[PDB]
């Protein structure tokens, strides 16, 4: 096996993981957009009681009686599952490092 | 009545009118420009002052502006004048240089430039083989006369480079025509996601014009390959008793042009490839006569008789000109021969040009 | 079938909105029933340039056949005869010879 | 066997994948262009585009082996002197 | 090999489009032929059982080719060959619409 | 002589210009990869202060 | 270390080089390795001609 | 002049409007030039004039 072939394989796997990183970052931006829409900072909510969106939280919602205290690492409610059929781990050492990096850093939303 | 077509052949078969008058005037102008090239070329060559170049250059300039001015109205007299315009251009940009060859470079450049500026602004046909054949012929003669006029050449490298240019143009023919036709180029994307747009219906409906332009360009490229591969085939071997390597180059280029006619499938290109041996016999005959030999010129007529005899026996005996009745080993071996001929041409080119006698 | 119309011999068939005197008919003219020339039947569109080169270039009668070889042999024979006469007459007038 | 990984590109759903802007040509694109230009030049000359046997590539590789035999004869007759 | 197969299926799709335009030109002639219809045996011909009934010709445009033309792409975004997939994408966009 | 200061300078310019990506990737002290052995290390994760 | 760890280290360094200069991370075609190997084959042609004219002196 | 014809003719200066082996041959030439730049240095310095 030539090293050029496994280099092209590593490059194709890292490009695939780059696209999955962009999609996971889109999921994290959507989750943070929903959380910032439903729990704004304690200087914006002076303008809430005037408008048509003051007493909007109803007991059928997933964010109801959820009192916003601060911001920390929300855990990204999507899955990020790897279909780990590659048993007996001897995987490609760079293509395995980026998967652990993406599964450890991007699995938590930031503040 | 029973044969109503011959009543509809009495409305088409019109009388004299102004119909034939325009054809007669067009042929009259063709004859004027031809004899005005010929008379004043004879004047400038045999005995004469600058009037000989003056009439040729004036005829050339008037013919170029007439062939470029009448294009929007007639477009058949226009391309006819643009076909006949490359004899006085190739005479005026050949005599106008003082001296003699140092003047065939400007002649090749002039006929190539006029062919390229008549070929570009054209409809589908009539930018047929007469233009692009003279274009590639002028480019090849320009690229040989460049080395012939600036540097020194032992008058065997001329035919060597001409046969090489003819072989390169004939072999790489259809790729050059497909590039020159400006086809709607494919849209092969990258393996990322830069997905290209579909081809519009405008560039798809125009395509049967471009296919005819490609066929005309490939017929012209093959015809220019035959003209260049005979224009140097006649200079390698007709000067004074050339080596048997020159004999092998002439016979091998002729046999390769005969064996390349089994590959193409347009009939005009097949005729141009099969006629390379005939043009070789006629050109070597008229070069032995003008070269004052008359002892192998009768042999050239004999070889032309063998060529017309194999044409005759191929004509009236249709079991020699049918590749179905032949055998698969015969077709395989003659394909190997057709590859071996132009595989062995360029080593014989190097043997004759002196490239094993420099080192 | 197809709708026919009167036509002058050697011309487009007459448009049906016109009459026999707006377009010009003389007493004694010969008029033929021709079909209406309506228009072209949907020219083909192919996008595979290889298929667009094999399909659209069949209007060429490009089959080589045992009928172009006959014209080639006839023209080759006439070329042989003319060039033999030219060679031998030029040899007779540029030298003195009896061959 | 060894459980390899084919080339994949999913959909993006994110405003970065529209920003590439680079034209760089691979080996697959230039081989596809070689195949298309050897199917067109075998489609305006041979007038059949099935591409079973391409004779134009045979002729062009024949004259290229001629030029290569020239170059090897030159490097063989140069080391003689 | 794949472009030979694509030429075969392009031939089949062009045959389907030829049959569709032949049926649509039998059932909706150009508005000059139908003066020759009411004499012969084809004037009062459209039964309610035939698939053309109370359907009227307005003109000529791009009928969308009622054949299916469905590829059996089952892979999960595996990247395809850049000249085979380009030719299939060129076939599924200019042959899936019949012309005028 | 001359033509050996110019040759060495043009060669230095080409060596610097061609290798101008890896060298600028070492100048800024990029967080170097931590690629494990195939036997048994554990691939460490970078802290959230360097990223 | 093994050979594959060395190849992985070379590949990540080449991908960082293609990251900060080409401004893409796809690494389908890498012209930076083409430039580096072009200058290195120039050096190989130099050293091959050098030992060729050295063993020419043993004639 | 080549800068000006690249400026006000914005199709020559965009390599998406070129052909797949034309820019490949451009890459061939740009490999070959800085491939050959070192042996011409060796010829000009006379590195083959000592051995």
């Amino acid at each position: 096996m030539r090293t050029e072939e496994v280099d092209a394989e590593r490059a194709d796997y890292l490009r695939y993981l780059s696209v999955v990183r962009d999609n996971v970052r889109a999921h994290a931006a959507e989750q943070r957009a929903a959380l910032e829409w439903s729990h704004p900072e304690p200087e914006v909510l002076a303008t809430i009681p005037g408008t048509r969106r003051q007493w909007e939280r109803d007991p059928r919602d997933r964010d109801f009686l959820v009192l916003r205290a601060g911001r920390h690492d929300v855990p990204l409610d999507a899955a990020l599952k790897v279909k780990d059929t590659a048993d007996e781990i001897d995987l490609e050492p760079v293509a395995h490092s980026a998967l652990r990096g993406l599964l450890d850093v991007q699995r938590t939303v930031r503040d | 009545i029973a044969d109503a077509a011959v009543i509809f052949s009495e409305a088409r078969r019109r009388q004299w009118g102004p119909t034939h008058i325009a054809r007669g005037a067009a042929l009259a102008l063709i004859g004027l420009i031809l004899v005005g090239t010929g008379l004043s070329v004879a004047h400038r060559v045999i005995t004469g002052d600058l009037l000989g170049q003056f009439i040729v250059s004036g005829i050339a300039l008037a013919t170029v502006i007439a062939a470029l001015a009448v294009r929007n109205r007639s477009a058949v007299l226009a391309t006819s004048l643009a076909v006949t315009a490359l004899v006085p251009v190739a005479a005026a940009f050949a005599l106008g240089v003082p001296g003699d060859a140092p003047n065939v470079l400007l002649a090749a450049a002039g006929v190539a430039a006029w062919s390229l500026i008549s070929m570009a602004g054209s409809p589908d046909d009539r930018g047929i083989a007469v233009f692009t054949a003279t274009a590639v012929t002028g480019v090849g003669v320009l690229l040989v006369a460049g080395a012939a006029s600036l540097w020194v050449i032992s008058s065997d490298v001329i035919g060597c480079a001409l046969v090489l240019l003819g072989l390169i143009v004939t072999v790489q023919a259809a790729q050059l025509s497909a590039m020159w036709a400006r086809f709607p180029l494919p849209v092969i994307p990258a393996p990322g996601d830069p997905t290209p747009a579909a081809r519009p219906l405008s560039v798809l409906a125009d395509l049967p014009r471009r296919v005819r332009v490609s066929q005309a360009h490939q017929t012209g490229v093959i015809a220019a390959g035959v003209l260049l591969g005979v224009a140097g085939s006649v200079a390698l071997v007709s000067s004074a008793n050339a080596s048997p390597w020159a004999w092998y180059i002439v016979v091998a280029a002729a046999a390769g042009a005969a064996l390349r006619a089994r590959v193409w499938d347009s009939a005009a290109c097949k005729a141009w490839l099969l006629g390379h041996s005939y043009l070789l016999a006629v050109a070597l005959l008229v070069a032995f006569v003008i070269g004052d030999r008359y002892q192998a010129a009768l042999w050239a007529l004999a070889a032309l008789a063998v060529l017309v005899l194999v044409w005759i026996v191929a004509a009236l005996n249709p079991k020699i000109a049918s590749p179905d009745t032949y055998s698969l080993p015969m077709r395989r071996m003659v394909g190997f021969l057709a590859t071996g001929l132009d595989a062995s041409l360029i080593p014989v080119m190097a043997l004759l040009v002196g490239l094993f006698s420099l080192v | 079938p197809v709708r026919l119309s009167l036509a002058p011999i050697g011309g487009a068939p007459f448009s049906l909105d016109a009459t026999l005197d707006t377009v010009g008919v003389v007493d004694g003219d010969l008029l033929a029933l021709q079909a209406v020339p309506s228009g072209p039947p949907a020219p083909r569109i192919v996008e595979d340039i290889a298929d667009a080169a094999v399909i659209f270039s069949e209007a060429r009668r490009r089959q080589w056949g045992p009928t172009h070889i006959a014209r080639g042999a006839a023209l080759a024979l006439i070329g042989l005869i003319l060039v033999g006469t030219g060679l031998s007459v030029a040899h007779r007038v540029i030298t003195g010879d009896l061959l | 066997d060894r459980r390899s990984f084919s080339s994949r590109t999913p959909v993006n759903e994110n405003p970065d994948g529209v920003q590439y802007r680079r034209g760089f040509v691979t080996r697959h694109q230039v081989s596809g262009w070689r195949f298309v230009m050897r199917r067109i030049a075998s489609g305006v000359a041979l007038h059949d585009t099935r591409m079973l046997v391409d004779p134009l590539r045979t002729q062009s590789r024949a004259v290229l082996t001629g030029a290569l035999i020239l170059v090897t004869g030159l490097v063989g007759c140069f080391i003689f002197s």
